[PDB]
């Protein structure tokens, strides 16, 4: 993913689930600072994310709160954090339907992100 | 300062002694919630009354001419108390030939160990002062050797109530169940006064205060917040203040009306097994945090006091129908010029009124 | 409690800075109001209306 | 409605730490009116210009 | 320091206390020695760095 | 290093306005004189206590 | 042109309300210094040490 190639945060995130569907994996939980621009109308993302090849999670918790969300309505969380469930999601069996970034505010450390799951 | 080493033909050197003194807990003893009630008798009574019935006022037609009554309800209790006998006696044996600890060629005198056996006694008195102060506010008060004095709550016809705050989870509201843990204490009082709710004491242990500290939603409400509290809570020592006799400062936490102490006290009977005062009996389990909440004395005025403690007199002439003492030291000598005696008495209970208002929290899901 | 957490409202004030309004936030809801067995009551602003619980 | 919703005015005004931001974001956006029916009609400050509904 | 148990006050029983322990221990140290010696082969016909 | 760049440290201190902004200048604060070789020691302070290195 | 833009640099910078963070953020790189052709010679500060181009 190249840096400032999607205008917004919702054209990046539509391309983020569909590399991440076709078996790329990312992970930026050192870095999140140099890689996440400010405001969600930024263009994103701020600097390229390079691909991993070691993607190994494993949450303490688990990551499909319920078959049709990501976490619970106004649970803040690691926007990079939210980045590895969201993949944890999508490797386990679960697509992504609309990413909730509507309303909010803020980007950098923590974000109140949330994910709408659906089935295959 | 000078002495033998493997031959008592060579010397060597005593450079001097090191000591190591046990741990000893006075948090929830100098809290000073426990007031003194001394007592003539070896038991009390108290009377039980409650109305607790208003309901709602159905209507009727004003032609029928009809209408509704209330009763009323009243019962007693009565209570027990706890006695400690604490005895030791010193012999000359102790003295003759024995050299003192720490010294080359000096032996050791009766004085010094009268000493160190009376505050021995005085500081083993007070550790079980302290445990049951903390059996007390748990609800139950067992003696140490697991032997129940009073079942406050069915003394008291009412149940325990346990919040689970699921604190692995971060999807978890903490803040519901602060609320809730506030709302009940408030809902369960029913002094008939108007309740604060938010003066109620916390004391936790490690995994209770880790966990609660480690949390996103906790951690994200203070990462954002520019006020020195929060660059203190989430970068500084967050071990404020406070002493409970083994470190110099517990360690305090802030989220909101209520307070989180961390309180890590640990006491042992004759059988070894450690008595641990924040705990709740039964749950045995490494990875769970436990803690315990209860009123303060600004809670429910002064004019109600839930928490108090009866001293009763001894089993000595001149001292019956005589108000009850914290200690009776007693000092005999044995006959024939053989050595002294000691004794140490108590007739002491601490209880609750209001047990309902004792309640637990944990740090794992229902 | 649906209310307080809704991400349209938290974040909104997470991310406002220097109001002297993190008590709705970090501080205690309970800032004022009593019925006859609570001392003071919950309650919320945003929006220019207050929500009382 | 259309304007004060658009993403950038509002993501502008949610970056900024003054009054003014925190009463446009979270606030009361009514000040100044008497539209016969309203005590106070809505208006919006983005530029040197006001809008008024 | 142990905790005290509850017991019956019309039996007049107790509890005593147990005594302390005294123990003794040693340690031993450490020698060090470093020589040196002066020759005057190491003087005669030796330029000073620096100098001419 | 592997202690100054976490990212539970890192950023706590990135959001904290504070005179400890020593994240992007230098933690050469010590008193060092680990006399001998460098004038000033490496120093952080984190949770009350300071790491020497 | 590669040290000023780097989005480490850059973004630990922009988070810092400083006038320094301000004046090479936003503000004329030049500061001080003089060449002989340019009247400012261009200066940068990221840690303890001074980058001079």
């Amino acid at each position: 993913i190249k840096a400032k190639t999607y205008p917004d945060f919702k054209e990046f995130v539509k391309d983020f689930v569909a590399n991440v569907k076709a078996g790329k994996r990312y992970d930026f939980r050192k870095y999140q600072e140099a890689v996440l621009p400010l405001t969600y109308s930024s263009p994103w993302p701020e600097s390229d994310i390079p691909e991993v090849t070691d993607f190994n999670y494993t949450p303490d918790y688990t990551v499909p709160f319920s078959e049709e969300l990501l976490y619970s309505v106004g649970a803040q969380m690691r926007t990079a954090d939210f980045f590895m469930d969201l993949q944890y999601a999508i490797i386990n069996g679960k697509d992504v339907d609309t990413v909730y970034c509507e309303w909010l505010a803020r980007v950098k450390p923590f974000s109140m992100l949330n994910a709408k799951l659906k089935d295959s | 300062l000078t002495n033998s080493e493997k031959s008592r033909f060579f010397l060597a050197d005593l450079t001097g002694e090191v000591q190591s003194i046990p741990n000893t807990y006075g948090y929830i003893s100098g809290l000073g919630l426990f007031r003194s009630a001394p007592q003539t008798q070896t038991t009390f009574l108290m009377d039980l009354t409650d109305w607790d019935i208003s309901l709602l006022d159905a209507v009727d037609r004003t032609s029928r001419k009809a209408e509704t009554s209330a009763p009323e309800r009243v019962r007693q209790i009565s209570f027990p108390m706890m006695y400690f006998k604490e005895v030791e006696s010193i012999t000359p044996d102790e003295i003759q030939g024995v050299r003192q600890p720490g010294t080359a060629n000096e032996l050791t005198t009766e004085a010094v160990v009268r000493a160190k056996k009376l505050m021995k006694i005085r500081t083993k008195f007070d550790i079980t002062r302290e445990f049951l102060f903390m059996q007390a506010l748990k609800g139950k008060v067992i003696d140490a050797n697991g032997v129940l004095y009073a079942d406050l709550y069915k003394q008291f016809d009412v149940t325990k109530k346990t919040i689970y705050f699921d604190l692995d989870n971060p999807n978890s509201d903490i803040d519901a169940h602060i609320e809730d843990l506030r709302m009940h204490m408030e809902d369960e009082a029913k002094t008939g006064t108007v309740i604060n709710g938010e003066e109620i004491h916390i004391v936790v242990d490690r995994t209770f205060f880790s966990k609660l500290i480690k949390h996103p939603k906790i951690r994200d409400a203070y990462l954002a917040q520019q006020t020195p509290l929060a660059w203190q809570q989430i970068t500084g020592s967050l071990r404020t203040g406070g002493t409970d006799g083994v470190q110099a400062h517990m360690n305090r936490f802030y989220y909101g009306g209520v307070v989180f102490v961390q309180y890590n006290g640990k006491f042992k009977d004759k059988r070894g097994k450690t008595h641990t005062l924040v705990s709740i009996d039964g749950v045995s389990d490494t990875n769970v945090g436990v803690g315990h909440a209860f009123p303060n004395v600004a809670m429910l005025g002064e004019a109600n006091n839930i928490f108090e403690v009866a001293y009763a007199p001894c089993p000595k002439m001149g001292y019956a129908n005589t108000l009850g003492q914290e200690l009776y030291v007693f000092e005999y000598e044995k006959d024939r010029d053989e050595g002294i005696d000691f004794e140490a008495h108590s007739y002491m209970l601490p209880y609750c009124t209001r047990p309902q208002l004792l309640v637990d929290v944990r740090s794992d899901a229902e």
